[PDB]
């Protein structure tokens, strides 16, 4: 796996065969444990793993009867730690494709959180303690800002992985829903603690400017997650998305009202938001466009070059493609933010 | 400024939980906008309201009122007072009626989407003295804003009640007319789960729309293809509605005779199995087996057999016993009821290598460079599947096997037919009877032996009839008898030897299996 080049459908066969014809759990998944350890070592930046080999390992773990998920369960915390950090893609580049890896990891993470949410939400609390824990006293500390932005990015990647898994395998009777629908209300708060504190502490670095894109990508991903949950099921998902938007719409409106010059950039994200829904044709998009339109129409007088043109243009299957495009955008933005923050 | 207060009020209705805030929102809405009283309001909103003309403010605030009204009426069970209308609900309804009566297309679309499923909840007797005017809004809704309705129809995620109301209204509207976007919307509706009531509504609307101009070709971009797919879905969904759908299908074929068969062939491969087969069960009604039915069968059966044989290993091996049994019943029904189509598909490897060809073949049958290898391979795969699914020995007829000695097909194809029959008889001899077979099976084996003897007798009496510088060209002919290169073989002993191989397998079946 590490130095040479192999093929799947043999590693999975070897691991499954080792899982069979054995009694003690110590030797049932010796090969599975070795594969998981090798993948972890690759993600810890210690051994030169070919990118194709990394993709093969991730696909092998996703496919799991090889007991791979059981070994992953112990280090899902390490997987989340790897995904949350922004320099991981840049550091792995030392040894474009990386975002795919992230999504794959997200899937298994979501899968584990999928297994850990059964009337107790044990995985949600254990792996993501801050998910139900908004910032203390709702303060705008720059370290709190960075931590909350990282948490929101982790949630966005988890939702992206869950959506990708659902799109690839929608035939499963139990959809991969790591984040509980009610818990989204809490996550709404997190988004505002990025948008409310934006004007004061956004000029310290370029990563703070990219956090706008991160927050809006997470917002649209959560909207699509709620839409997919409602379609697969009903009222709960649409109501939770409605509450999330009713919580984050005054936030974005006041963000626009703070500075009347930077609105342009913010407006971009906002119109980009509807563009995503324009690509997704979501029910909530049609529900909320009659009120989202005046947000930019009243701000058309403050648009610099062509935002008015975009608003006029949008005034009047593909889900997998949109998810892949969003994944690529997130990976590229994270890499660029790591490059800029390295100075 | 205004949007801040509007969203603050609306958040009470937009919550996923039930609280005690909606009453204050309804009272504030009825006291501020409609009645023009800004008491208890902050200076920013007080200035903003007077800043703009009142009707613009009403137009801007209408979506919030519509959303609150829809959410409050849709959760009548959640609030628990379903006997009558809540006081806050009544105030909100009156405010909405005042704003409607006393970018507009987007608001109209929002209202249509919100109140299409939530129209029956509002009754003509539920409107009190205050809601007397609301009749003029609700009474037409128990039956161009229909453009907004149609745009709302093109939604992948819409409730069944709203979709049914929209279909009912459009059917009612097109009833009095006696688009193509209407057809597109109805087709997009039918792409999801369909109930019997909405299926009947769709059948009625499509049979009515045929009177309107829909691809006049008496001579999904095309409306004819969309209508045909819609009719196929309606038939698969399925009393007298069967006859109505059949008449509609006959008319649609009459419109686009050529396009009908092409659409059928495309639909064979578009949808997966258990859908084309269920559609054929609905059409033919072969569960209780003994004009356009024959046309549809002729258009579909060849490609259906091709697609079934392409996935034969994933068809009978898994737990698809119901689907495989339905396929076998369909094949037997086509063999015993449609004939010519089944014979063409079974002998495809002979017909696809040489319309009028089939007629010449059947006339000869009643009389009693390189070859296209791909066509022969496809025909032989089809024939193998057919002999696997049909009764043992029924396929093919003894007359067919007798005439295959002297036919117009390439010699390689005819010998391939003979060898396929030979290997089938051999496998039946080994006990490797078709999987579906493995008291009824005893009768099947006995009839298979009798039919094998029928084959043997026919081939024997045909071979009996057949039996009863020159050196340079003789050597030239002998040295290049490449069978894949036709015109150097047919224009006969090798074909007789393939037939004798079939007879040899028949004999080794009769001497061992039938005797025991």
């Amino acid at each position: 796996i590490q130095n040479a080049v192999f093929t799947l459908a043999y590693l999975v066969e070897l691991c499954g065969l080792c899982y069979r014809a054995f009694t003690k759990e110590r030797d049932k998944f010796y090969l599975s444990r070795s594969v998981v350890l090798e993948l972890l070592q690759a993600l810890k930046l210690k051994s030169p793993l070919p990118d194709t080999n990394l993709l093969l390992l991730v696909q092998f773990i996703c496919a799991d009867g090889t007991a791979a998920m059981e070994c992953i369960r112990q280090y899902v915390s390490e997987v989340l730690e790897f995904m949350a950090d922004m320099h991981t893609l840049t550091k792995l580049k030392s040894h474009t494709f990386g975002g795919h890896l992230k999504v794959g990891l997200a899937q298994i993470a979501a899968m584990e959180i999928s297994r850990g949410n059964h009337r107790d939400n044990k995985a949600v609390i254990r792996y993501l303690p801050w998910l139900y824990h908004p910032p203390s006293a709702m303060q705008q500390g720059p370290k709190e800002f960075i931590e909350c932005v990282s948490h929101i990015r982790l949630l966005s990647w988890l939702l992206l992985g869950s959506l990708t898994h659902n799109a690839v395998c929608p035939n499963a009777s139990s959809p991969c829903l790591p984040i509980p629908l009610d818990a989204g209300s809490h996550i709404a708060d997190h988004l505002i603690v990025i948008l409310i504190g934006f004007p004061e502490q956004s000029k310290t670095c370029v990563l703070h400017m990219c956090s706008l894109f991160h927050a809006f990508i997470f917002a649209q991903l959560w909207t699509v997650y709620c839409e997919q949950s409602a379609v697969a099921t009903s009222f709960t998902a649409i109501l939770t998305a409605l509450e999330f938007w009713s919580r984050v719409t005054p936030s974005i409106l006041q963000l626009m009202a703070h500075n009347k010059v930077m609105v342009e950039m913010v407006c971009l994200h906002v119109i980009s938001l509807m563009e995503a829904l324009q690509e997704c044709n979501s029910t909530i998009f049609v529900k909320l466009i009659p009120m989202w339109l005046p947000m930019i129409q009243s701000n058309t007088k403050h648009l610099s070059a062509g935002l008015q043109l975009r608003l006029q243009a949008i005034q009047n299957a593909a889900l997998r493609k949109w998810l892949q495009c969003t994944q690529f955008k997130m990976a590229q933005v994270e890499i660029q933010s790591s490059e800029a923050a390295s100075q | 400024p205004i949007q801040t207060f509007l969203w603050r009020q609306t958040s009470a209705f937009l919550r996923p939980k039930l609280g005690k805030q909606y009453e204050a929102s309804c009272v504030s809405f009825e006291r501020v906008l409609v009645e023009n009283k800004l008491h208890g309001l902050s200076p920013a909103l007080s200035e903003a309201i007077q800043s703009i003309s009142r009707w613009e403010l009403v137009q801007a605030a209408l979506p919030h009122v519509l959303h609150c009204t829809a959410t409050l009426l849709s959760n009548r069970n959640k609030l628990g007072h379903q006997d009558k209308l809540g006081v806050a609900e009544t105030k909100l309804l009156h405010t909405l009626h005042w704003m409607l009566l006393e970018n507009s297309m987007a608001t109209v679309e929002l209202f249509v989407f919100l109140f299409a499923p939530l129209v029956h909840r509002i009754k003509e007797s539920d409107l009190t003295f205050r809601l007397a005017s609301g009749l003029v809004i609700w009474q037409p809704m128990w039956e161009y804003f229909d453009v907004a309705v149609l745009r709302c129809l093109l939604q992948p995620h819409w409730s069944e009640e709203g979709t049914q109301w929209s279909l009912m209204y459009y059917l009612q509207r097109l009833r009095h007319m006696l688009l193509s976007v209407v057809l597109k919307a109805v087709y997009l509706v039918l792409n999801h789960d369909i109930s019997s009531r909405i299926c009947d509504v769709a059948l009625n609307i499509v049979e009515c729309l045929l009177q309107l101009g829909v691809v006049p070709c008496v001579e999904p971009v095309s409306n004819h293809r969309l209508a045909l797919t819609m009719l196929i879905k309606i038939v698969k969904s399925l009393q007298v509605f069967r006859e109505n759908a059949q008449n509609c299908l006959t008319k649609l074929y009459k419109l686009d005779k050529i396009q009908f068969r092409q659409t059928m062939r495309d639909y064979v491969n578009k949808d997966s199995l258990n859908n084309v087969v269920d559609f054929l069960h609905a059409l033919l009604g072969f569960c209780m087996e003994p004009n356009v039915e024959g046309i549809i069968v002729g258009a579909m059966f060849k490609s259906l057999i091709t697609r079934c044989a392409s996935t034969t290993h994933e068809l009978h091996s898994p737990e698809n016993l119901g689907l495989y049994c339905d396929i076998r019943q369909l094949v037997q029904f086509i063999k015993e009821a449609h004939g010519n189509v089944f014979r063409r598909v079974a002998l495809s490897a002979l017909l696809d290598s040489a319309n009028l060809g089939r007629k010449d073949f059947w006339r000869k049958m009643f009389k009693s460079n390189v070859v296209n290898l791909g066509a022969i391979r496809q025909g032989m795969k089809r024939f193998q599947f057919l002999l696997n699914c049909c009764e043992p020995g029924t396929i093919p007829d003894a007359s067919i096997l007798a005439a295959a000695l002297d036919l117009e097909a390439p010699v390689v194809a005819r010998a391939a037919l003979f060898l396929e029959c030979a290997r089938f008889v051999h496998r039946c001899n080994r006990g490797n009877w078709p999987e579906w077979m493995k008291k009824r099976n005893q009768k099947l084996q006995w009839s298979a032996a009798k039919l094998f003897y029928q084959w043997g007798d026919a081939i024997g009496i045909r071979l009996n009839e057949l039996c009863h510088e020159t050196k340079r060209r003789l050597r030239k002919e002998d040295e290049e008898e490449d069978f894949l290169d036709d015109s150097t073989v047919n224009p006969p002993f090798a074909l007789k030897m393939a037939a004798c191989q079939l007879l040899l397998e028949i004999t080794t079946f009769l001497r061992e299996t039938f005797s025991c």
